[PDB]
């Protein structure tokens, strides 16, 4: 409910068959046929989880779709599956070096699954009568826990009486306590017990009062990704890191370690190893040395699928004086796959735009859409879908609901393109400041 | 040895004891200056025994770290009376 | 209870240590308790009964 | 009296109900195309319901594009968030600029929590502990007492515990709050003051009013307030501690995983009704000093389901993006984040609308200006610059004032051109002389 | 007064300006340059009036003509708590701050806040004191007698007071202040008793005393951020201080001055060399000056026509044309024989200097073919040569020896460029051998 309208919010995954042959339009992905096919053949070897390590390259040219086609195989992999989306420029840390931050987001996509078995007892307190021992040696007790429909006695020992005395727990306090495991847990102070103290504690918090049957019988399932687990068995208080951030470039033994007992933790069958999908966004924006360490990386038992975009031609690599294709060097193309998009036709832009329309709830007419069509062609379709909702508002304030040709004409003169604003410059050099720092501020000479 | 030892910068504020209050709880904090040190035996015995406060009980003592020797406990050296030989060369010949 | 002056009736914040009489301030200290005369200062001191000299 | 800054005499863009732009109104003069577009960009604000808009202001240096972010600052009003920022900032040395970056994007999103205050003030007549041991005291009897009555509270043992901390005893004023638990002495009662002649005890007096006083209020917070709440790398925020920590702590990568449980925290409030989300502005000026880098994060960033709207402004022409060798670009803007953003153009102006720039800076800083020299203002500002006539109005006010004047006249503005110099003077100057000026 | 020896800007004691502002020819130690002195004094009133807020200007000419000595007329006329930060250029360059940051800091540091604050203090001189020790120490009770040169009492102590008097042993004769509030006592020092000595204080004890504070909206915004103490102020690890502090600090201090508990005070920032800023420094401080709460900056350079920092072109006074055109100019122009030989001779009266006429005159020469800071540098040193031939009075002798054992500029240049080969040069060649 916090989630807003996004650019790429219509996208709900890649419209395909069960034939692995996609729709014209489905679920929001319109056209790019050959490229939805290759990133549903991608999508069923990371939902077989046989195969690890696979390097895969998105290529087009800019506002084409490579972003869009990566949320969309998101989309479509579902929840339960780890997803890493990080640009190029997240790597670059000042605490912590590149090729632990590649580390980091290896071992961020790839998780294991573990099943819970939880007995919990989720009920108010109405009386702690302890039976003290003369020797202090195994306390009892006798509690009395009570939701609203049911109420029993319970016999504790020593130390869950040490546990509900190192938690300050009274009557009318609301607590689950698990059967196998021992947990304890303090929700607050029952609603029902608000009126007894004029004023409140500084941590008393009111929670309301239990339905239903005392004890409870739930199966719950947890996927842990590996980075958490390097995080928690790196420092003694660990799960603040997870949190702050603040790693600190965790050694190798530590992983070696965990990748040893992860394996022998699925031989014996506690855990399942789930692969996952990075998603490293403008991959020509990274230093060779990131190259480098990814050929390398990908060789491991546990690596995830890599899914890199690029809009970039035969540039220089970065870190070098070399032009390469992609921007990249040719040992990581060797390791590759290229998945290549093309532009669109005057048709996939109408049907873009029209569906970027109904998800922003703006009613477009016929005559408007061909008007933000043409639009669309001559310059781009992402100044085309920004002009949308500015049309939309440009209407509203104009006590109409649907947009005409007259909203959007005002709003294409308001609002320029990257043309129209080169064109406006270069007509006018004087004023800007060029590149050697010269300008002229006086308006008359 | 350090050449100059000074104290915290003392905070003063006109008119309020609150303020008092305050800055005496933060430098004297007696949990922490309680951790920092010890309890003196004695204590121990007539709080342990006497009163009957069990063992767990007592606050956390003896976390101050042990330094290097003897000689390393404070910055105040005494003159040694060796040295008064050796500071001048007539007398030590 | 609130201490008072004892000649003047207002705030006695301070108290001469020779005859135990509570003046003001200083005007009234210099002008009244030190030029005062022996054997009235338990007159004064009548007043608020701790006429001590019996 | 008011100080007076650069941007005081605008108060907002001065549009009509129906969208259209009154020439001289707001603070503004002329812009009208500008003026409307930033009316549609703060509708589309209000609107509540897009993420990740962006806008780019093109035009000349003394424009107007600080002037149109201001304007767009107070037409949202206090209540939506605003987070103005100079791009030269992003660059840190204790975090990296993206995660500075991603901090001001979290900066320019604010929540809205109704919650009330409810107080007790007096004077402890009574504190009675009660134990009800099952050592421990079950819970404390305190009467407090002010002017218009006394009243009795019944207290769990936390708040004894603070009692005890803050050594209350019989007959000092405190300050307890409800909800907060909050305990503070304000010190020793007035009716106590003649115990003794002299200790070290503040008797503040009784207060006058009642013992119990509630109100309501808003607390407007953001979501950075909120993951800078609850990601300390040294825990301890609540306590007041007037000298800090042994171990200062560090600004850190804070991670997206906190970032989603905010989120979600943050949604189960407001889906109960407790909070309300109010969208804001991150204002980006000088846009043209941002590395590829952030540029590169900022691509990445503006897809996001709860980014802001985001104003950059940037004055160069083709100009080589920063951190590049080779890639000349409009603005400084690289081309593929020119394809998300929105560009509205700046015109310069000319001499009668400077002049009613220039006696609208003279009306709002209260100098009386004469009419000839408005238009020897005007004349010169159209030589040299705008803002050299708008800072030398200050020193024409200042020489008729010692010459016990308050209406500046000619004599005064050719005294403050002779004394104070222009940048072309003073490098016509500069350039003739041999011996570093 | 403070540690102060004698320094190069000692002689100054402001701008010697009249109530029209009209520069003196040679008045508070500060001669010449009549035309900057008037719009420093401008800037002066500028400051003082206090409704003026972000004004950058500019002091640029040539070396050794006046513009750190205007900038110091400024702040020593500017008076006292009324702020004044002065940075070199070369400051904000930190490993541990970002410049920007910095900056700010900067910035904030001369923005002060004036708070009135009225407070009860006992300052007597203590006749006796008596306490009587319990049967254990249960309660302590005892009597004190306190006086001055009009007053006597005798006052009754409880236990904090008889615990705070005990803690600095407080004996008979002894002038202390008692803070009521806070129970703070100082020693002030032991009264005129024969037997460190300070006379006994006046009558009135109890008397309302009123302090002005005067603090800087950096030592707020530093306290106000709970993860940093008031010790940062002095260790100066303060690590980049959030906007959100800042922008509570600004609204609370607005709101105190529209309440009436506080009075702002606006101050001057001075920044020696601000051509060695780099261009993102100049955009913050093109961006930050728009600020309401902010001071008037003063920047002092001298370079012209030279390359920016950071980036690859040349633009006028080592600054960019947007900084330029944010800032008014004040141009400082060279000295003639007269205005030099007046400087030199208040100088020589500052470093107590009794010196010859005809010696003056050579000096004077020396610092109009040289510049003046050779001539200023060649006094003092004159002066020890005057007394190592037990000559109380400088001739002209001792100033032919100083000239010919301390070399200036260009003699120095004339002499390395003759005998290039003994030296090292860009290639990092020499011939240190002298012969063959
Ligand atoms: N296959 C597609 N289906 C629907 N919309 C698309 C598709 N491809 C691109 N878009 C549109 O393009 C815009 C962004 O495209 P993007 O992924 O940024 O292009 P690129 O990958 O070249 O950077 C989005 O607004 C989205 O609506
Ligand atoms: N249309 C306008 N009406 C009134 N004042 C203006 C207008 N445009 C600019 N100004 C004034 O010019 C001053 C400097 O403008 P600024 O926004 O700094 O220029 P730039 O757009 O180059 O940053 C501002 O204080 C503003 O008051
Ligand atoms: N008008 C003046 N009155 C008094 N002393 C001056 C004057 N002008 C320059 N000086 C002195 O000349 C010396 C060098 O001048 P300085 O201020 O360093 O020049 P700059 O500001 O160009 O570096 C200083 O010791 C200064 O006291």
């Amino acid at each position: 409910s916090l989630s807003l309208i996004a650019a790429h919010s219509h996208i709900t995954g890649l419209g395909l068959d069960e034939n692995l042959q996609p729709r014209p339009t489905s679920e929001g992905m319109v056209g790019q046929l050959q490229a939805r096919r290759a990133a549903g053949v991608i999508l069923k070897m990371v939902q077989n989880g046989t195969i690890a390590g696979r390097a895969v390259l998105v290529a087009g040219p800019p506002s084409t779709g490579k972003t869009a086609l990566a949320m969309g195989v998101s989309q479509s992999l579902g929840k339960d599956v780890p997803f890493t989306a990080i640009a190029g420029s997240e790597i670059f840390s000042l605490e912590l070096s590149k090729t632990e931050a590649l580390t980091q987001a290896f071992r961020k996509s790839i998780g294991i699954k573990i099943k819970e078995e939880t007995e919990l007892i989720e009920g108010e307190v109405v009386e702690i009568q302890i039976d003290r021992s003369i020797t202090g040696g195994h306390k009892q007790g006798k509690l009395t826990i009570k939701t609203t429909d049911m109420e029993t006695i319970y016999e504790l020992g020593n130390k869950m009486i040490d546990g509900l005395t190192k938690e300050k727990v009274l009557a009318g306090d609301v607590i689950s306590i698990d059967k196998a495991s021992g947990k304890i847990t303090k929700l607050g102070r029952s609603f029902a017990r608000s009126r007894d103290y004029d004023a409140m504690g500084a941590d008393t918090r009111f929670v309301q009062c239990p339905e239903g049957e005392l004890q409870k019988r739930k199966t719950v399932v947890h996927t842990v990704s590996l980075h958490e687990i390097d995080v928690i068995n790196s420092r003694t208080q660990g799960f603040l890191a997870l949190f702050t951030g603040d790693t600190g470039e965790i050694r190798s033994e530590v992983r070696d370690q965990i990748n040893t007992k992860v394996a022998e933790w699925k031989e014996e069958g506690k855990a399942e190893i789930v692969p996952g999908v990075l998603f490293i966004d403008e991959v020509h924006m990274l230093d060779i040395e990131c190259f480098s360490f990814i050929n390398r990386a990908l060789e491991d038992e546990f690596a995830p699928i890599v899914m890199m975009a690029t809009n970039r031609g035969v540039s220089k690599t970065r870190g070098t004086n070399y032009k390469s294709p992609h921007g990249l060097p040719l040992d990581l193309l060797d390791r590759s796959i290229i998945i290549t998009t093309k532009s669109y036709n005057e048709q996939e832009i109408k049907t873009i735009l029209s569906i970027r329309a109904q998800e922003e709830e703006v009613e477009l007419s016929s005559d408007a859409l061909d008007l933000l069509t043409k639009t669309g062609v001559e310059t781009s379709l992402r100044y085309s879908s920004n002009l949308i909702s500015v049309a939309q508002q440009i209407a509203m304030k104009r006590k109409n609901n649907t947009v005409e040709v007259e909203d959007v004409k005002r709003a294409y003169l308001l609002f320029l393109d990257s043309a129209r604003s080169v064109k406006y410059v270069q007509e006018n050099e004087s004023q800007y400041i060029d590149d050697q720092g010269n300008v002229q501020i006086s308006i008359a000479k | 040895h350090p050449n100059v030892s000074a104290p915290p910068v003392t905070i003063e504020v006109l008119g309020s004891s609150h303020v008092t209050n305050s800055i005496n709880n933060e430098l004297f904090d007696p949990l922490i200056s309680q951790a920092l040190s010890d309890i003196p035996a004695i204590t121990q015995y007539n709080m342990h025994v006497k009163k009957g406060i069990p063992v767990e009980d007592f606050p956390k003592t003896g976390l101050f770290p042990e330094p290097l020797n003897k000689n390393f406990s404070s910055n105040i050296s005494m003159p040694s009376m060796d040295r008064f030989i050796t500071e001048s060369a007539k007398l030590r010949k | 209870a609130k201490k008072y002056c004892d000649v003047t009736g207002l705030k006695g914040f301070y108290k001469s240590p020779t005859n135990n009489i509570r003046y003001h301030n200083a005007e009234i200290y210099q002008l009244i308790v030190k030029p005062m005369a022996p054997g009235v200062d338990q007159e004064y001191l009548k007043l608020r009964g701790a006429n001590f000299v019996l | 009296v008011t100080r007076t800054a650069a941007h005081t005499h605008i108060k907002g863009l001065g549009l009509d109900e129906s969208g259209v732009a009154k020439r001289v109104e707001g603070g503004f003069v002329g812009q009208i195309e500008a003026r409307e577009a930033c009316g549609v960009i703060v509708d589309l604000i209000k609107a509540k319901k897009m993420s990740g808009r962006a806008i780019l202001l093109a035009g000349g240096p003394s424009t107007g594009k600080t002037a149109l972010a201001l304007a767009i600052s107070q037409e949202l009003g206090p209540k939506v968030p605003f987070c103005p920022l100079v791009g030269s900032e992003l660059y840190s040395v204790e975090v990296k600029k993206t995660e500075t970056l991603m901090e001001n994007f979290r900066r320019a999103i604010g929540l809205r929590i109704k919650e009330t205050k409810e107080v007790y003030e007096g004077e402890v007549t009574e504190l009675t502990p009660e134990d009800a041991e099952n050592k421990t005291i079950s819970h404390v009897i305190v009467g407090l007492k002010s002017a218009k009555g006394t009243k009795t509270l019944r207290l769990d043992p936390t708040i004894y515990e603070s009692i005890q901390r803050e050594k209350v005893s019989i007959g000092d004023v405190i300050y307890i709050e409800a909800n907060t638990g909050a305990v503070k002495r304000v010190g020793r009662s007035d009716a106590y003051a003649t115990e003794f002649d002299l200790e070290t005890e503040e008797y503040v007096p009784l207060p006058k009013g009642e013992v119990h006083k509630k109100k309501e209020i808003v607390q407007d917070v953001t979501l950075h307030d909120l993951d800078v709440a609850n990601a300390r790398p040294q825990g301890g925020q609540d306590v007041i501690s007037m000298m800090g920590q042994l171990l200062k702590p560090k600004k850190t990568e804070i991670t997206e995983k906190l970032r989603q449980e905010v989120n979600k925290v943050v949604a189960k409030y407001i889906d109960q009704g407790v909070a309300e989300l109010i969208p804001g502005v991150l204002f980006i000026d000088e846009v043209n000093m941002l590395d590829i880098e952030i540029f590169t994060y900022l691509n990445k960033a503006l897809e996001s389901n709860i980014a802001p709207v985001v104003v950059l402004a940037s004055n160069r022409g083709m100009t080589t993006v920063r951190g590049t060798e080779d890639v000349i670009s409009p603005h400084g803007v690289p081309p593929d984040l020119i394809d998300r953003l929105l560009i509205v153009r700046t015109l310069p102006y000319d001499k009668d609308e400077i002049r009613t720039i220039i006696e609208r800076r003279a009306t709002v800083e209260r100098l009386q200006v004469e009419s000839s020299a408005l238009d020897l203002l005007a004349t010169m500002g159209t030589e040299t610059s705008l803002r050299y006539a708008l800072q030398l109005l200050a020193p024409c006010g200042i020489l008729a004032q010692t010459s016990n004047r308050k209406e500046i006249v000619v004599n005064d503005v050719n005294e403050a051109k002779l004394l104070f110099l222009d940048a072309k003077r003073s490098t016509k100057i500069l350039e003739t002389s041999a011996n570093y000026l």
